[PDB]
């Protein structure tokens, strides 16, 4: 604002509001899994057995 | 009719798919040893 009266008097009068905001959010979700299965021989009896 | 003689003579693996033994055809696993292997 500015006010100037008879060319002499001035009045100035300058206002400024700034607001600024931020929000970040992250989220993360790792999931693994590994299952492994080995077999090798596989034993029996022998119908001989005593 | 082991062949262990065999194994130390030519330092050789022996064959591990041997046949001859028995196939319950129902359940389809081998059974039982039929023939002789020597």
């Amino acid at each position: 604002t500015e006010l100037a009266l008879f060319s002499r008097v001035n009045g100035k009068f300058s206002t400024e509001f700034q607001r600024m905001k931020t929000l970040q959010v992250k989220d993360q979700a790792v999931t693994t899994r590994v299952q492994v299965r080995n077999r090798i021989y596989t034993v029996k009896t022998t119908p001989t057995s005593e | 009719t082991g062949f262990q003689i065999c194994k130390n003579a030519l330092k050789l693996p022996v064959l591990e798919v041997l046949p001859g033994g028995g196939w319950d055809n129902l359940r389809n696993v081998d059974m039982g040893r039929v023939m002789d292997l020597t």
